């Protein structure tokens, strides 16, 4: 027993130097042999993201492992199968999911009879449209942006914050943003 | 493709065959047992050390060594004697969503999204524990494995495939299909002969270890099965589903018995359990609670609670005395 | 092919519910006392209290 | 002091000050009249 | 055991009418959010339109706003989808889908393949 | 009124011998007696037109207490600030490793 | 009377001291030096009765004494320390009860906290590990403080003896003040660090905040000890008259500015990340959270000076009010553990 307490003292010391590098690493998933992972680093803090391989399109089991990640970086491609409504509920699923109102998600933007409220929509004034870029193409452009944000807007219970963008400094940013969030509630201040 | 209606018409014919096979249900037949009242489980023990949540566990058969697997990438094995953790074996993919302990506790299985069952050796003459067999060849996420011997162990994928291995060559001998959703849990028999499986299809099938053939198909519930186990008799097991009940299937009956649900209870079952009778049903839901149930009464005999997050796995001892919950929150609690 | 494993499961010898839920329940019956979880004796030869 | 922490120090001393009730309640008549010091 | 046994359907000529019927049965269908689910000839599933439980929060996809509509008997546990002014866009195998988590905002893996809780199909051709 | 004092003092100068020449600054011994004195000098005081502080007393107390109780030290307590030259530094110092230990921390905490 | 001994004991030591413009002089109770004419020296009040303050100075004149009329003979003012005592005391008295009301309050709600934070090791972060130590330096303050001002400032007996015992426990209760004013510019960097600073949760040593919470606070400590010993030795270091009690008193005031310092940055960062999704509810709702933790109430008149002594004496309950009994997770905790008894 007495040998015993030493191969725990031995192990807890392990624990300690592998509780550094866990707390001090972003994990992300990416979605879009069983699942590939990608450890880079910005500005010396660790990035962990992780892209799903090998598993079939059905998502409502594996996707709760990625319930306590920084950031679901959520790409959609801005296209006819109609792909652009299917990860409008795709995202939706996901932002009303309930192990997932707490996980923030990164959404990385890449018609004209598929949406007819498109007809009938104004550009925002406080977009920032690019220099050089076609006013239509500014209007179809923030017309998908707020198909997903008016989705992220309709369920004010949770945590998750919708960040939608149109590369790694954009999710080094975002996830600074997530963990200062975290840090305030955790005080009751925001 | 209209052979559906000989599809229809026959599984009109089981459903009237399972109906006349009914005289009372399990329920009905009650009022001669002693009611065993209010179960109040206390937390005995409660092992910390996992970095982040757990996903599973399993006991050992001396009923004093288990192994907890974490998303953090990391096996532990505790003494639940001593709160002391014997080993503490890194993973190569951090993303687990399974653990097994073999019978003769001289080898430990983990599995995950990585598709991959690793096998590590816990005996080495060296001295420490390093992976022994990595089993590819699965198409989904593993969700679940049990040991058969120190050579043969079954695993569950969410390719809606079962798969039976062998450790030495690293080879599949037998695969189970016949599942339409994602397979998420299994539980061998006593005799390790047959096992159940539970899949995202609302649905149970019964399997032949040998003859790799897919004995029975159980119905009955709404949602995605998210846990089985079987009886400690080897003749019906439990089912836990999204749905929000658990129902107890039967082998030789081939029909669906006991419902366990409540008006309150609205959150779907994570682990079921039998106790070393198998009087009680311990599941583990996602309110972040666990519920003792009467497996004769349907009656909630017991609470346990003290977990701060969802509750994912639930283990009962080969001798009955202790049982070990798991949830993310990093913790394992012992109860008695 | 789902119509011969549905033909082949059709063809099970199968038992009647109240001969299987009289086994179930005796078997709960004389296995009680050997479970500590149902009958908790006092805690002086038990390895957690 | 100037600042505000000291009032635990400025009451110890208020309170080592004015709590011996030994000694004369009303201050001697001395000092009131005139005629005297 | 969740059958979604659908009915309607049939050849109707452009700018007709058509309504489809989903026979529930396995579970309860007050407590479980319906969807439209159909695969054109040739293309992958698509979602079609989707009503909540209570029947107030309604969505369609932007080629059947305006024209159809979603509508559920709770009593009677059905699903009913009024079709009015049908394209020959809308020849499809329409299927009456169901996501298996009940008393949830979130309705995951509908339109998906191998995907159980889902009805055989209807065959609307226009 | 200068000649009446000459009584009680005298009283006292032959009074003195209670204390010895060990003990001449014997202070809680005597001072009942210096009371008695300074009440017999507010007496011998108040008949001619002065008070109890006068400078007839203030000439012939002094003798009073010179001429038998001499070379002993009062030995009082001094309690007053610093010549302010080694209190300021004394002061800033504490601020200044104050701010210095919180920037410390901010730094090595930081990375 | 011991009053007539001490006057007639001050007169001893002056008429004495004496051989060791108006002439050389004794009042009856103050030694009056002389000095050049054309100058008014004006002394402290004594410590002789009860109607007497030892806060107010009294005046004396010389131009040859000061020409009372209707006396012609010396004479001076002492009515600035006559008056104005009786409700003085009144008010020192109710400040004392407010204070150990206030302090036994706060022991009681921070020892509680302390427990709950015990018992429930859910939460075992590097904050719950400040605010354990903030609470154990709040209630060993507290529990000098009420000592000090019971056994010490409110028996005189013990004084006049002047022993080593009363002035040691004045440095540990300059050194637990030091300690309870320093955990908060601790909580302070922290919260610098977490939010401003882009540093991540269960990362940092650690080791420098117990440093600077327990081991700085002994640096002001001796120092001021010393001090004292070698230059303002008087009974039990109860004088508050002096300026050494600055060495005690700059530090604390420093922390309490980086403090402010950082509740400024935190609000900043706060109202940033509000403009994207009204603002000033929760702006200075935060502030007003923060307050009592970060401890800015000093940095600032009927009433005044009473609120602000409450929000000294009860700040441990205030703090135990808000980050323990109505934290989200603590509440939360509780209440479904109430299910069990």
């Amino acid at each position: 027993e007495k040998a015993q307490r030493e191969a725990n003292k031995k192990i807890e010391k392990q624990l300690q130097k592998d509780k550094q590098v866990y707390r001090a690493t972003h994990r992300l998933l990416l979605l879009g042999s069983g699942i590939f992972e990608t450890k880079f680093q910005v500005d010396k803090v660790n990035f962990h993201m992780f892209d799903v391989g090998a598993q079939r399109d059905e998502r409502r089991k594996w996707i709760q492992c990625f319930n306590d990640v920084t950031a679901i970086i959520f790409v959609v491609a801005s296209s006819q199968t109609n792909r652009l409504q299917a990860a409008l509920k795709l995202f939706d699923s996901i932002w009303n999911n309930k192990w997932l109102r707490d996980t923030s998600v990164i959404l990385f933007l890449n018609i004209e009879d598929y949406f007819p409220e498109f007809a009938r929509y104004t550009t925002p004034e406080d977009a920032t449209p690019e220099p050089g870029e076609d006013p239509r193409v500014t209007r179809a452009k923030y017309f998908i942006r707020d198909e997903f944000l008016r989705i992220s807007t309709a369920s004010g219970d949770g945590r998750h914050y919708c960040y939608p963008h149109f590369n790694i400094r954009r999710v080094f940013n975002d996830c600074r943003d997530i963990i200062q969030r975290m840090h305030l509630r955790q005080y009751e201040l925001l | 493709d209209q052979l559906r209606q000989e599809a229809e018409q026959l599984k009109n014919q089981i459903r009237d065959a399972r109906k006349a096979c009914a005289d009372a249900t399990l329920s009905q037949i009650t009022n001669n047992i002693d009611p065993v009242g209010r179960i109040q489980m206390r937390t005995r023990r409660t092992l910390r050390g996992h970095l982040a949540k757990i996903y599973a566990m399993h006991w050992g058969t001396d009923s004093r060594l288990l192994v907890s697997a974490s998303q953090d990438g990391k096996l532990i094995i505790w003494d639940s004697y001593t709160t002391n953790k014997v080993h503490a074996i890194p993973l190569r993919s951090s993303w687990v969503m399974t653990c097994a302990y073999a019978p003769s506790g001289n080898y430990v299985a983990c599995g995950g999204l990585d598709n991959i069952c690793s096998i590590y050796n816990l005996k080495t003459r060296e001295g420490n524990v390093r992976v022994s067999r990595e089993l590819a060849g699965h198409t989904g996420y593993l969700s679940c494995c049990r040991f058969l011997d120190d050579n043969q162990i079954v695993t569950s994928s969410g390719d809606t495939t079962c798969a039976l291995w062998d450790i030495e060559t690293g080879q599949q001998t037998t695969t189970f299909t016949g599942h339409t959703g994602d397979v998420m849990s299994l539980s061998l028999a006593p005799d390790t002969r047959l096992f159940v499986s539970g899949a995202c299809d609302a649905s149970a099938k019964l399997w032949d270890v040998r003859e790799g053939m897919c004995r029975q198909t159980f119905t009955g519930h709404e949602s995605d099965i998210n846990a089985i186990c079987f009886f400690p008799n080897g003749n019906a097991f439990a089912t836990g589903s999204d749905d929000a009940t658990c129902r107890l299937f039967d082998l030789r009956a081939d029909q669906e018995l006991m419902t366990y649900s409540h008006d309150n209870i609205i959150c779907g079952i994570t682990s079921v359990s039998f106790s070393k009778s198998g009087r009680l049903l311990l599941a583990g839901y996602d309110d972040f609670n666990c519920n003792v149930w009467d497996a004769l009464k349907a009656d909630r005999a017991g609470v346990l609670a003290g977990h701060d997050n969802r509750v994912s796995c639930l283990g009962v001892t080969d001798d009955g005395m202790a049982v070990a919950t798991g949830s993310w929150d990093s913790f394992l609690k012992i109860w008695n | 092919k789902l119509v011969e494993q549905l033909k082949m499961e059709a063809n099970i010898d199968r038992i009647k519910v109240s001969k299987a839920a009289a086994d179930l329940m005796a078997y709960c019956e004389a296995h009680a006392k050997e479970d500590p979880l149902l009958t908790p004796v006092p805690a002086s030869e038990n390895p957690f209290r | 002091c100037r600042f505000g922490t000291c009032t635990v120090q400025k009451l110890a001393h208020q309170i080592y000050q004015f709590t011996d009730k030994d000694k004369d309640n009303v201050a001697p008549r001395s000092k009131i009249s005139p005629q005297g010091y | 055991q969740v059958q979604l046994q659908e009915s309607g359907g049939g050849l109707v000529q452009p700018g007709g009418s058509l309504r489809l019927s989903c026979a529930a049965s396995g579970f309860t269908f007050s407590n479980y959010k319906m969807n439209w689910v159909r695969q054109a000839p040739g293309k992958g599933l698509e979602w079609v339109s989707d009503i909540s439980q209570s029947g107030a929060s309604i969505s369609y996809t932007g080629s059947v706003k305006g024209r159809f509509t979603i509508s559920r008997d709770n009593a009677k546990n059905t699903l009913y989808l009024q079709m009015n002014s049908l394209k020959p866009e809308d020849t499809a195998v329409y299927y009456c889908a169901r996501c298996p988590a009940p008393f949830t905002r979130d309705c995951f893996d509908v339109t998906s393949t191998t995907y159980a809780y889902r009805g055989q199909g209807t065959q609307v051709t226009v | 009124m200068l000649e009446r004092l000459p009584l009680c003092g005298k009283a006292f100068a032959d009074m003195m011998g209670k204390v010895d020449v060990w003990k001449w600054c014997n202070l809680s011994e005597f001072i009942v007696y210096y009371e008695s004195f300074t009440n017999c000098t507010e007496m011998e005081a108040n008949v001619v037109g002065c008070y109890w502080p006068n400078p007839l007393a203030q000439g012939f107390i002094t003798g009073i207490h010179r001429q038998f109780f001499s070379n002993c030290t009062v030995d009082r307590v001094h309690l007053e600030d610093p010549p302010d030259e080694v209190l300021i530094p004394l002061i800033v110092i504490p601020v200044v490793l104050t701010v210095a230990m919180a920037g410390l921390v901010v730094w090595r905490s930081k990375r | 009377g011991v009053t007539r001994n001490k006057i007639m004991t001050a007169q001893y030591e002056c008429y004495q001291k004496i051989m060791q413009y108006c002439n050389r002089t004794w009042d009856g109770w103050l030694c009056w030096n002389d000095v050049a004419a054309g100058t008014e020296s004006m002394q402290l009040c004594p410590d002789y009765f009860q109607d007497f303050d030892p806060s107010e100075k009294v005046t004396k004149i010389c131009d040859n004494w000061f020409r009372h009329p209707a006396s012609n003979r010396t004479w001076t003012n002492y009515t600035q320390c006559n008056v104005n005592t009786h409700e003085k005391v009144k008010t020192a008295l109710n400040l004392f009860y407010l204070t150990i009301i206030g302090h036994g309050l706060s022991i009681a709600s921070l020892l509680i906290s302390l427990g709950i934070f015990f018992y429930f090791k859910s939460l075992s972060c590097q904050r719950i590990t400040l605010h354990k130590n903030l609470f154990f330096s709040f209630v060993c303050n507290s529990v000098v403080t009420i000592i000090h001002l019971t056994a010490v400032a409110n028996n005189q007996a013990l004084v006049a003896t002047n022993p080593v015992s009363c002035k040691v426990s004045q440095f540990i209760h300059l050194y637990l003040m030091g300690c309870n004013y320093f955990w908060m510019l601790c909580e302070g960097i922290y919260l610098h660090t977490l939010i401003v600073v882009a540093v991540f949760a269960e990362k940092q040593h650690l080791m420098w905040y117990y440093f600077l919470g327990w081991g700085f606070p002994l640096i002001p400590a001796c120092i001021h000890a010393i001090a004292r010993s070698l230059y303002y030795n008087d009974n039990c270091w109860i004088s508050s008259d002096t300026h050494l009690l600055y060495i005690i008193h700059g530090p604390i005031c420093a922390a309490l500015l980086v403090n402010l310092f950082f509740l400024l940055n935190i609000v900043r960062v706060l109202i940033t990340k509000l403009k994207v999704t009204n603002l000033y509810m929760k702006a200075v709702r935060a502030t007003l959270i923060l307050v009592p933790l970060l401890g800015i109430e000093f940095v600032l008149e009927e009433v005044y000076d009473y609120i602000m002594h409450i929000l000294m004496h009860f700040q441990g309950l205030l703090v135990s009010t808000i980050f323990c009994f109505f934290n989200g997770e603590v509440q939360a905790i509780l209440r479904r553990n109430w299910n069990q008894y």
